[PDB]
RNA sequence: AGGAUAGUGGCCUACCAUGGUUUCAACGGGUAACGGGGAAUAAGGGUUCGAUUCCGGAGAGGGAGCCUGAGAAACGGCUACCACAUCCAAGGAAGGCAGCAGGCGCGCAAAUUACCCAAUCCCGACACGGGGAGGUAGUGACAAUAAAUAACGAUACAGGUUGUAAUUGGAAUGAGUACAAUGUAAAUACCUUAACGAGGAACAAUUGGAGGGCAAGUCUGGUGCCAGCAGCCGCGGUAAUUCCAGCUCCAAAAGCGUAUAUUAAAGUUGUUGCAGUUAAAAAGCUCGUAGUUGAACCUUGGGCUUGGCUGG
């Protein structure tokens, strides 16, 4: 209705930030950015809500004016600031460095990494082709175009980015037995090897995923994301769970003990 | 009578140059403990200055004998007067609190402005011309 | 079988023969019509205000013997005039004539009650004050 | 404007106001814990009503169901926890078996008067909503307050109430003052 | 009908003041007073059981 | 084929064909119709509701046309007409609360012309400004939660070792009031807590009923087919269990009654699941298109090996 939104009421924020009812008429509308609104994460909510280092969003916004946060290894000043999958925060006041990944329960964890592993990402190629003057370059999931890609690279491919370059440092081909995290669906953050790709022309393609307790389940190819080369050998830390689904009795008696 | 203090979920937080935690006040044979007095309190425990001691957001369980809040330790009282609030300054006396007029008068203000163009001296001095 | 179809294709048929026969109840004829919107003094209200015309006893039917104290009211949202029962021994008193009432049914929805002939609707208020107050002598009426 | 706070009723009235059989045994049963009203007995009702709703509804589901076993459980367990279940009763068909009394056997009132604190149980309702009465080391003034099993050892005097090492009340301290 | 006989009973019912009587109990001492009349100190006629026996 | 559009398209134009929808309900009419997530009631199946906290749409008195701009056919932007309506020195000028608060009117029907950007978020050149968005308090028996209005002894009696019925005590406490602290942007309130705060503990529980349905009087006085009650059946004509009252009792209780709508009861809308000889209801009788529904029949049995889960 003549322009475009700019609030976001609390109740129709994305479920996975786990905000709160009561606390207010409106949620953090996510900026426009790397990420879409649905699948991001806001400054706001990953500075207040999750690390709760700050106790306001007057707070956080004060944090960020001082140059603190980093997100792939630039400063960001914008509070809503839509983070995203394999993103990474730096706070080197607080000599720590964050990987934004989902972990089995559809959210995001709060991952802590290395300062070794902060140095560079990993991008889901979203297409390939020429650019002006027929230079060639690659369209990864957060918005990234890298020009002159490694001419092996096509769509579905994994790319690890440099992060402060911004190049290409080598990539995974998607192919059967690759090690793969679910990026949608009801599967989110699922952890799994390919077993079978199958294709429809006009549709959706779909692929079968075994999970390393050797449970299978089916989820679109725009869901999947190649983090590893072969089972056991992710290319980033995975969070705490591995990935690993387990049933809600499973989750009981794991709890019970665990505080005895 | 013996007030006990015990802080929890502490936090380091250099963003903000402070740390922050919960507060759990003991305060058995007595009503509940001042904001004034366990920021004296909590500075000695924790050898820090009284003006870069924050406390906020206390209430006494059912029953009494005990309270929950907030508290803040910065760095240095500069660094606290740099990212408290105002109205908490305010509060601890380290901050004057600033006068202005009621809301709707700074509206009523602002509206009688929008209907000049350009500077109040010559609207007035021009009005004087019409009016003489 | 039953005279009604019973094949696994013959839902409109079902559906369009109970849509016909539900017209044959009332209830549910009088919700669609309208005609509590159309025919009804109140125009499908609980209450009504208006104005006394005039204080007229009715007979009641047989075989009770009695004078039902009723009123003649103006309704001030319509202008149809009805006839209201005022409850209680010597309630009649408490209404004058070009008073403003607060009426409301007899709980029969429409029909008379009891013995009382032609009267559907009952005084619940004069001059802004409940009857009941009146006939307790909690209350006195405002003139 | 701010999200809608859930909120719903916790009785259910009987769909027949009079009935002789029913009204007698309601005041035979509040008469015996205390009651304050009718309102009481039908929460109690109430929320036994829902807990064989949820029960008949995993019984009519296979043995070895997986939302059986984990909510059957779960049931199981928040009954055997707040005393009301017995611990050789853990079946899921005994829960279709209790009663109203089994409730109010677990409430506040019936166990202050229950372990010698109060003289009858109407010494114990108003022991607890003058604020007598602690569970560990909180005040509960709620008499339909649901003692817990491991909460049971701890009920006794609060130890800032007259009965329990504080000061003498107000009426003591003005006769004993003048 | 004549309208003139309104109100003819009750004008000529003689005024009776209510008696001062104690009040009773309310809330839970009233189910308490309720019970013990009816289950504790029982006044059954030998299974004849009446809430308000006519003075006969 | 063109024009126009950001772009597809009878979107429009020229020329040319005569097509397109429909008893599987087109077209027209009504809607006390914004749609949905949902709400009420519900054994199951259902019935009713959804203006209204979220999503989508539409509108800014009624139409229409536009400027600017990435984005508006925007109305706290403009232009014109219609209807209302304001100031005027009579020449002219200025309007749009279905934003917040408030007023009139309408009605059965609905609150303060309050405080604040502290929170939630949004906007801006922005760490700083603004926000009746929003939050806070006021009014608020819409609904919902918990929950006081008394408890315990001694005598005296009755009574079957203890439940009361009375007149005698000392305890306990919060309703309320308040230093104070907390709370908060500042307050209010809550929560804590000095001092005060209960014998008729007047710190006094009400609303409806007492023939049946339906729990609880054949008590006393008044009236006398009157007055009145009574959802229904009925009561009232001189000992009224029903009216008006007193006493007593019953039900629910900080709530209880009345009116209207709706749901269950209703297997009185029946798919589950009604009825059609006589209670309402088999067309006077055949034909017949759509619709509904339509006989049987086509790899069965046998053998071998093996995986898992139930009982042991
Ligand atoms: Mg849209
Ligand atoms: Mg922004
Ligand atoms: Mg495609
Ligand atoms: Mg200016
Ligand atoms: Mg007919
Ligand atoms: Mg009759
Ligand atoms: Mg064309
Ligand atoms: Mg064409
Ligand atoms: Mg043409
Ligand atoms: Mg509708
Ligand atoms: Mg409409
Ligand atoms: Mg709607
Ligand atoms: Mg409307
Ligand atoms: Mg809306
Ligand atoms: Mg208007
Ligand atoms: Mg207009
Ligand atoms: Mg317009
Ligand atoms: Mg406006
Ligand atoms: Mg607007
Ligand atoms: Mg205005
Ligand atoms: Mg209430
Ligand atoms: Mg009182
Ligand atoms: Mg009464
Ligand atoms: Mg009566
Ligand atoms: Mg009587
Ligand atoms: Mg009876
Ligand atoms: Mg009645
Ligand atoms: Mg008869
Ligand atoms: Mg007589
Ligand atoms: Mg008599
Ligand atoms: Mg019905
Ligand atoms: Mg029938
Ligand atoms: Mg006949
Ligand atoms: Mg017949
Ligand atoms: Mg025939
Ligand atoms: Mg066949």
């Amino acid at each position: 209705a003549r322009g475009p939104k700019k609030h976001l009421k609390r109740l129709a924020a994305p479920s996975h930030w786990m905000l709160d009812k009561l606390s207010g008429t409106y949620a953090p509308r996510p900026s426009a950015g790397p990420h879409k609104l649905r699948e991001s994460l806001p400054l706001v909510v990953f500075l207040r809500n999750r690390l709760k280092y700050a106790l306001n969003g007057r707070e956080v916004k004060a944090i960020m004016m001082q140059q603190h946060v980093q997100v792939d290894g630039k400063v960001r000043t914008d509070t809503t600031y839509p983070a995203g999958f394999m993103d990474v925060i730096t706070l080197e006041a607080t000599n720590e460095h964050f990987r934004l990944v989902y972990d089995v329960k559809g959210k995001f964890a709060v991952h802590r990494i290395s300062a070794e592993e902060a140095a560079y990402k990993l991008g889901k190629v979203k297409k390939v082709q020429l650019g002006k003057k027929g230079v060639p370059y690659v369209v990864t999931h957060d918005g990234r175009t890298i020009r002159y890609p490694d001419p092996l690279i096509r769509a579905n491919d994994t790319v690890k980015i440099d992060l402060a370059t911004g190049k290409i440092d080598d990539f995974i081909k998607f192919d059967t037995g690759r090690l793969v995290m679910v990026t949608g669906g009801r599967n989110l953050g699922r952890v799994g090897v390919i077993v079978h790709r199958e294709k429809h022309e006009g549709g959706f393609d779909l692929v079968h995923i075994k999970d390393a307790l050797e449970n299978t389940f089916v989820t679109r190819l725009s869901n999947v994301f190649v983090i590893g080369t072969e089972a056991g050998k992710p290319w980033v830390s995975l969070p705490k769970g591995k990935g690993i689904k387990l049933s809600i009795s499973e989750e009981r008696d794991r709890r019970r003990a665990q505080q005895g | 009578d013996a007030v006990t203090i015990r802080t929890r979920k502490v936090i380091s937080n250099p963003l903000l140059a402070r740390r922050q935690f919960v507060i759990d006040v003991l305060h058995p044979n007595r009503a509940n403990v001042s904001k004034d007095e366990l920021r004296e309190k909590l500075a000695e425990i924790y050898k820090a200055e009284k003006d870069a001691v924050s406390v906020f957001g206390f209430r006494t369980q059912f029953g009494g004998g005990k309270s929950t809040g907030f508290g803040l330790i910065y760095q240095s009282v500069a660094d606290a007067k740099r990212f408290e609030p105002a109205y908490r300054l305010v509060r601890y006396g380290l901050a004057e609190k600033v006068e202005k007029a009621s809301r709707q008068q700074r509206k009523q203000k602002k509206n009688r402005d929008k209907k000049i163009f350009g500077t109040q001296r010559r609207a007035q001095k021009r009005a004087a011309r019409r009016n003489a | 079988g039953k005279g009604k179809p019973r094949g696994l294709n013959s839902a409109r048929k079902l559906r369009v023969h109970r849509r016909n026969n539900r017209w044959a109840d009332q209830a549910y004829k009088a919700r669609l019509l309208g005609t509590a919107f159309k025919s009804s003094p109140f125009g499908g209200s609980s209450h009504a205000k208006g104005i006394v015309l005039e204080k007229i006893g009715i007979e009641s039917k047989q075989p009770n013997s009695a004078i039902r104290k009723c009123v003649r009211v103006q309704l001030i949202k319509n202008g149809k005039k009805v006839t209201a029962f005022v409850p209680n021994d010597g309630c009649l008193n408490f209404v004058d004539e070009n008073d403003e009432v607060l009426l409301a049914g007899f709980g029969r929805r429409g029909k008379a009650k009891g013995d009382i002939p032609g009267v559907r609707f009952k005084v619940v208020k004069v001059s802004g004050v409940s009857l009941l107050a009146l006939w307790k002598e909690k209350k006195e009426k405002p003139r | 404007p701010r999200a809608p706070r859930t909120y719903s009723k916790t009785y259910s009235v009987p769909k027949r106001p009079y009935e002789s059989a029913r009204l007698d045994a309601e005041l035979k049963l509040a008469g015996e814990y205390g009651l304050k009203n009718k309102r009481e007995i039908y929460r109690i009702g109430f929320q036994l009503s829902k807990i064989r709703r949820a029960a008949r509804d995993l019984l009519t589901r296979d043995e070895k169901d997986p939302k059986r076993l984990f909510e059957g459980n779960a049931l199981i367990r928040r009954l055997v926890r707040i005393g009301v279940l017995s611990e050789d009763k853990m079946k899921l068909d005994y829960v279709l078996a209790l009663k109203p009394e089994d409730f109010l056997e677990r409430r506040l009132q019936t166990q202050v008067f229950k372990l010698g604190l109060a003289r009858s149980i109407h010494h114990a309702r108003v022991l607890i909503t003058q604020r007598h009465i602690a569970v560990g080391k909180q005040i509960v003034n709620i008499p339909s307050f649901t003692v817990r099993l491991d909460s049971q050892k701890h009920i006794d005097f609060a130890h800032n109430s007259p009965y329990g090492g504080g000061r003498a009340g107000r009426v003591k301290r003005k006769n004993q003052g003048k | 009908g004549s309208l003139a006989r309104a109100g003819k009973v009750k004008s000529q019912t003689p005024k009776v003041e209510k008696q001062e009587k104690p009040k009773k109990p309310q809330g839970r001492a009233y189910m308490r007073l309720l019970y013990t009349r009816r289950f504790v100190n029982v006044t059954l006629t030998n299974g004849k059981r009446k809430m308000n026996p006519s003075p006969a």
